[PDB]
C-alpha cells in the first residue's frame, strides 16, 4: 500500500494521520519531529585575526 | 571606649572567607569583604570585613590593630599596614569589630591589601562606591570653604545605637593538614588542646568526634579518603554566607554596628 | 621509657578501686586499659582513654589528669580480679609500651 | 532529500523534498566565537585597511 | 567474628630458632597491623613488635635487634614470626594482637589469639 | 534594604528539606550535587549527593 | 559586529556551529511517502467494530494546547485498539489510538480553534458526530505554539 | 526596584513588607556562598531621580 | 568564566502584548525577535530601569 | 623565570643594567594602568598580569634608592563576557565560554 502525506515542519509537535482501506482496519501513523536541521555546505574562504 | 563597646566583640573570632579576586585568582582570604556601604555624603564608606578591629589576637584592646584568622590562627597587624583603594587610595579613619570606617573616592570596586610575612594578601570585590555631593553644586572633592549645609555622614563614633548584627555558633571548618600518613595508615593529630571530628569512609564508616591528642586509623590507606573537621566552637562568629552552618540552635547574641550614619553639617 | 604503675592494690567487695598509671609522654598519648584473666588471653576493658567498649560492665571508668591516668571500678565484685595494664606508646610514637600491672585484691 | 528511503519492518519512508528552499545563511558567512554572522567579507587578496 | 589461630605449644632447646605461625581472618584485612606480644608466667606483658600484614612493613622493639625476625605470606594470610637464639628466660606465652572493632590503630586491639607456650625440656 | 543571608547548611552524602518561610521576602533552596571546598581542602568526602 | 544569526534569524531558527547548522526552523512542509506492507494491516473482521456511540463535549476551551475533552459512549463488539481520527481540520487529536472495551465511555483530548465546534470523529469503523461550545482560555500569552 | 519596594509601618515597627524579586541562584562549583539576584534598591533609584 | 545574571524581568501579559519591566544592575543587552518571516529584531542596551512593551 | 647566572628560579626578574645582568624578586616589581595591577606570572620576555582598563601601562621597581619606571601609551582593555557589561568580574553568575590568557608557559 502506498500513501503520500504532508506534515508541517514544526519541531516538537506530533502529527497524526489515519490510513483507510476498502477491506482492512484503519491504521494510525504518528510522526514527531524532535529536531529538524539545515546544514549548508561551506567552503573556508579564509581566516582573519589580529 | 573602655571595654563597654567591646564587651560583645571579645566573644568573637575572625574568619577566612572566599574572595573572588585575591592577588592571584580566587581563594580564601583573611580579609574577605562582606559589604560596603556608601550611602553617606562626603565620600565616607563603612566596610564589613572578615577580619576584626580594635582588639588583639589575645582578645585585649589594642588601639589601631587588625587581627585576622589565618588557617585557624588569629594573627595581628597594625592598622597603618593595611591599604584600601577603589580607584584611588582610600584613607582608613577607624575600625571597630568587623567594621571599618574609611574615606574613599568613587569607584566600581574596592580592594584591600596588606603584607605580613612575605606574601601579599589582597581582596578585591565589585561593590560600587559612590561619592554623594551635598547641596546643589556637584563637586567631586569636598571644597576648602563655602557655606555649611546639613548632611548625613558615617560618624566616627563606635557607640551602641539601635542597629545590631547577629553572632552565631561557628560551623566546623575542615582542615586537611591534620590528616597525615604514617606507613600506609592515616593519622589525625588535632591542634594542641583542641578536638577534631574525624568523619571517615574507609571500610566501615568512622565518626570519631572525641580525639584530642593523636589517633591512627589503620583501616585507611590514603589521606584523601576521609576528612578531619576542626572543632573549636568556643568563639562565636558573624552569620556570614561564606561559612558553613552549625547544626541546632545557632544564634548566640547581638553585635552593635558602629559608625552609623548620622546628622551633621 | 617506662610507664610506672603500683604493684598491687587491695579493696573490699562493693567498694570503688583506683588503678594509677604514669608516663612522661602520657599527656599527648591515649591510655588503653587491658584486663587479663589468668589462663587465657587479655580482654580490652577501656579504649580511647575515656570510654569502655560495648558489653563491658558499666562500673568501669577512666580519666586522665596531667601526666597521670586513673581507672576506677565502682563496686568491685569477685570476678574483677585479673591483670590490669595501661598501654601507650613511646614519646616518639613508634614503640608500644605496656604497664607493669596491678593485682587488684577482692575479698 | 527526495532520493533516499529509510526502511524498517518492511515499511519504506521517503521524506522530502522540502517545500521551501529558504535558508538563514546567505552566500558569504563569518564564524567567530561559535556564532555565525551574515557578513559580506572581502575576497581573498581584496582586503582593505 | 574474627579468628586468630596459632600453632600448638612446643619445646625447643636454647640456642635454636623458634617458628610461630599466626593465621588471621574476619575483617578488612587489607590494612591491619598484627602485634606479637610475649608474657612471662606471672610477669609483665612485653611488646616485641608488629607487622603490617597487607603491606609487609615490620617494626621491632628497641632491645629486639637481629634476634627477632617476623614475616608473613599473602596466600595463607598468616604471620610467620621467627625468634633465633632461644634462652632459658625466653620461656613464655606468645600472643597475637589485632582489633575486632572499627577504629583501628594504637591500643585498640580487641581479639587476641590463644598463644604459643615456649619452654625448655625437663 | 539589606539582603540578609543565612550561612549555607551543607550535608555530605545526604539530602535536606526547605524550612517554611517566616521572614520578609524570605526564600530557601536546596542545591544538590555541590562539592564545597573550604580553605582546609574539600569540605565533603562525597563526590555527589 | 551586530547581533549574530542566533538573535536575528527568521522563522525562529537556532544557529549552531561545528557543523554550521540551523535547527528547528518553523518554515515549509515535509512530504512523506509511505510504503506499508500488508502484514501490518488487519481485516475488518479481526478488528473490533463500533456500535451505539455518542459524543459529548463535556469541556472545551479554544486554547493553543489540547483544551477540549470529548466523551464517547460506546457499545463495541469486542475489546481492541481504535485509530481515532478527525478527517476534518476542525480539531487535532492528542491520541492517535484509543483502547476499546465491550461497553463503556472513552475520553479523547482534542484541541480546536472553533468557538462552536462540530466535527466527525472517526473511530474503528463508526463516524460519530460531535458538537458543543468552547470558551476563551485564561492565559493571554503562553509558551507553546498552537497545536 | 521602585520607591516603597520595602515598607515598614513605622521606623520602630517589627513588620516589614518586602518585594524585591529576590531570587536564589546555584552556587559556583567548589564555593561556599549564597548567590542571589534581586532588583536594585528602589529607595536609591528614587533618590537618583 | 563566570558572567553575571541580570535580575528576572517583570512580565505582564495582555491581549497580544507583553510588557517587560527591567531593573538592571549593569548595562544589559535586551535582544528581541519575532518567530515569523520578518523577525523585526530589536537590540538595545539598557542601563536605567525601563518598561518595554 | 631565572636569575642572572642562568639557573631556574621561582619568581625572579633579571634585567640588564649598563652591561651587567642583575636580578630582583618579582614581588618588588609593580605594575599599574590606572589602578594597581596584579602580576600572575612571568616567563622569558613575557609577563602575565591582571590589569584594569587604562590608556597606558607603567612598570616600576626600586633597586637601591633609584626608582626604575617605564610607562607606555598602549591601551589596556577590559572585555566583558556575555551580554551584561561589567567592569569588575562578578562574584557569582553563570558559566560562559571565554578566551583568557592562560596561566601556562607550554
Ligand atoms: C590533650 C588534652 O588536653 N586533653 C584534654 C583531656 O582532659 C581530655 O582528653 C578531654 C576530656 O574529654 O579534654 C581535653
Ligand atoms: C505599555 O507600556 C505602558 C507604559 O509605557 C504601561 O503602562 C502598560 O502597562 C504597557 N502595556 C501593558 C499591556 O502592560
Amino acid at each position: 500500500y502506498e500513501h503520500a502525506t504532508t506534515m508541517p515542519s514544526q519541531a516538537g509537535i506530533s502529527y497524526n494521520t489515519i490510513v483507510n482501506r476498502a477491506g482492512y482496519a484503519p491504521l494510525p501513523i504518528s510522526i514527531t519531529p524532535t529536531k529538524i536541521k539545515l546544514i549548508p555546505t561551506v567552503n573556508l574562504e579564509y581566516v582573519t585575526c589580529h | 571606649s573602655t571595654e563597654e563597646l567591646f564587651n560583645e566583640y571579645k566573644l568573637t573570632r575572625p574568619y577566612m572567607a572566599r574572595c573572588i579576586r585575591c592577588a592571584v585568582g580566587s581563594c580564601h582570604s583573611p580579609i574577605a569583604i562582606e559589604a560596603v556601604k556608601s550611602d553617606g555624603h562626603d565620600g565616607y564608606v563603612r566596610l564589613q570585613t572578615s577580619s576584626q578591629y580594635g582588639l588583639d589576637s589575645s582578645g585585649n584592646l589594642k588601639g589601631r590593630t587588625m587581627r585576622y584568622d589565618m588557617h585557624g590562627t588569629i594573627k595581628e597587624i597594625p592598622l597603618h599596614q593595611v591599604s584600601l583603594y577603589t580607584s584611588r587610595p582610600c584613607h582608613i579613619v577607624d575600625g571597630h569589630g568587623y567594621f571599618l570606617l574609611a574615606r574613599c573616592p568613587a569607584g566600581d570596586s574596592i580592594t584591600m591589601e596588606f603584607k605580613k610575612d612575605s606574601v601579599r594578601h589582597s581582596c578585591s570585590v565589585p561593590y560600587e562606591v559612590k561619592f554623594n555631593p551635598v547641596g546643589r553644586e556637584l563637586y567631586t572633592h569636598p571644597p576648602e570653604h563655602g557655606v555649611e549645609q546639613a548632611c548625613q555622614v558615617y560618624a566616627h563614633d563606635a557607640q551602641n545605637r539601635g542597629a545590631y548584627v547577629e553572632m552565631h555558633l561557628p560551623g566546623s571548618e575542615v582542615d586537611s593538614s591534620l590528616v597525615s600518613l604514617s606507613g600506609s595508615s592515616v593519622t589525625v593529630t588535632p591542634p594542641d588542646g583542641t578536638s577534631a571530628l574525624v568523619e571517615c569512609e574507609c571500610g566501615g564508616t568512622k565518626i570519631s568526634e572525641t580525639i584530642n591528642k593523636t589517633k591512627q586509623f589503620s583501616q585507611c590507606t590514603k589521606k584523601e579518603q576521609c576528612r578531619a573537621y576542626r572543632l573549636q566552637n568556643d568563639k562565636w562568629v558573624y552569620n556570614s554566607d561564606k561559612l558553613p552552618k552549625a547544626a541546632g540552635a545557632t544564634l548566640k547574641g547581638k553585635l552593635h554596628v558602629p559608625f552609623l550614619l548620622a546628622d551633621g553639617k | 621509657y617506662e610507664l610506672t604503675q603500683p604493684p598491687s592494690v587491695s579493696v573490699s567487695p562493693g567498694q570503688t578501686a583506683r588503678i594509677t598509671c604514669s608516663g612522661d609522654a602520657l599527656p599527648k598519648q591515649y591510655v588503653y586499659w587491658y584486663q587479663q584473666k589468668p589462663g587465657q588471653a587479655p580482654v580490652l576493658v577501656i579504649y580511647k582513654d575515656s570510654e569502655r567498649p560495648s558489653g563491658i560492665p558499666e562500673r568501669f571508668s577512666g580519666s586522665s589528669s596531667g601526666t597521670t591516668v586513673t581507672l576506677t571500678i565502682s563496686g568491685v565484685q569477685a570476678e574483677d580480679d585479673a591483670d590490669y595494664y595501661c598501654q601507650a606508646a613511646d614519646s616518639s610514637n613508634t614503640e608500644y609500651v605496656f604497664g607493669t600491672g596491678t593485682k587488684v585484691t577482692v575479698l | 532529500n527526495g532520493e533516499t528511503p529509510v526502511n524498517f519492518n518492511g515499511v519504506k519512508i521517503t521524506a522530502g523534498p522540502l517545500s521551501t528552499a529558504w535558508t538563514p545563511f546567505d552566500r558569504k558567512i563569518v564564524q567567530y566565537a561559535g556564532e555565525i554572522y551574515n557578513y559580506d567579507f572581502p575576497e581573498y587578496g581584496a582586503g582593505q585597511p | 567474628q574474627v579468628q586468630l589461630v596459632q600453632s600448638g605449644a612446643e619445646v625447643k632447646k636454647p640456642g635454636a630458632s623458634v617458628k610461630v605461625s599466626c593465621k588471621s581472618s574476619g575483617y578488612t584485612f587489607t590494612n591491619y597491623i598484627i602485634h606479637w606480644v610475649r608474657q612471662a608466667p606471672g610477669q609483665r606483658l612485653e611488646w616485641m613488635g608488629w607487622i603490617n600484614a597487607g603491606n609487609g612493613n615490620t617494626k621491632y622493639s628497641q632491645k629486639f635487634q637481629g634476634r627477632i625476625s617476623v614475616t608473613r605470606d599473602t596466600s595463607a594470610s598468616a604471620a610467620y614470626m621467627e625468634l633465633s637464639s632461644l634462652k632459658s628466660e625466653d620461656t613464655a606465652l606468645y600472643y597475637c594482637a589485632t582489633l575486632q572493632m572499627d577504629y583501628g590503630g594504637n591500643g585498640d586491639l580487641d581479639y587476641w589469639g590463644q598463644g604459643t607456650l615456649v619452654t625448655v625440656s625437663s | 534594604y539589606k539582603t540578609g543571608m543565612d550561612s549555607p547548611a551543607i550535608k555530605c552524602c545526604g539530602s535536606q528539606e526547605c524550612t517554611p518561610t517566616y521572614r520578609p521576602d524570605e526564600q530557601c533552596k536546596v542545591f544538590t550535587g555541590v562539592y564545597p571546598f573550604m580553605w582546609g581542602g574539600a569540605y565533603c568526602f562525597c563526590d555527589t549527593e | 559586529k551586530a547581533p549574530s544569526l542566533k538573535f536575528t534569524a527568521p522563522f525562529g531558527c537556532e544557529i549552531y556551529t561545528n557543523p554550521i547548522r540551523a535547527e528547528n526552523c518553523a518554515v515549509g512542509s515535509i512530504p512523506l511517502a509511505f510504503d506499508i506492507p500488508d502484514a501490518l494491516f488487519t481485516r475488518v473482521s479481526e478488528t473490533p467494530t463500533l456500535s451505539a456511540a455518542e459524543c459529548t463535549l463535556n469541556e472545551c476551551v479554544y486554547s493553543s494546547d489540547f483544551g477540549g475533552i470529548a466523551t464517547v459512549k460506546y457499545s463495541a463488539s469486542k475489546s481492541g485498539k481504535c485509530a481515532v481520527h478527525v478527517p476534518s481540520g476542525t480539531a487535532t487529536l492528542k491520541e492517535a489510538a484509543v483502547e476499546l472495551t465491550e461497553q463503556g465511555s472513552a475520553t479523547i483530548h482534542f484541541s480546536t480553534a472553533n468557538i462552536h465546534p462540530e466535527f466527525r470523529l472517526q473511530i474503528c469503523t463508526s463516524y460519530v458526530t460531535c458538537k458543543g461550545d468552547c470558551h476563551p482560555p485564561k492565559d493571554h500569552i503562553v509558551t507553546h505554539p498552537q497545536y | 526596584g521602585a520607591f516603597g519596594d520595602i515598607q515598614s509601618r513605622t521606623v520602630s515597627s517589627s513588620d516589614l513588607y518586602a518585594n524585591t524579586n529576590l531570587v536564589l541562584q546555584r552556587p559556583k562549583a567548589g564555593a561556599i556562598h549564597v548567590p542571589y539576584t534581586q532588583a536594585p534598591s528602589g529607595f536609591e533609584q528614587w533618590k537618583k531621580d | 568564566c563566570t558572567v553575571p545574571l541580570a535580575p528576572e524581568p517583570m512580565i505582564t501579559f495582555g491581549f497580544r502584548s507583553v510588557s517587560l519591566k527591567l531593573h538592571p544592575k549593569n548595562p544589559t543587552y535586551l535582544i528581541t525577535r519575532q518567530l515569523a518571516d520578518e523577525p523585526h529584531y530589536t537590540h538595545e542596551l539598557i542601563s536605567e530601569p525601563a518598561v518595554r512593551n
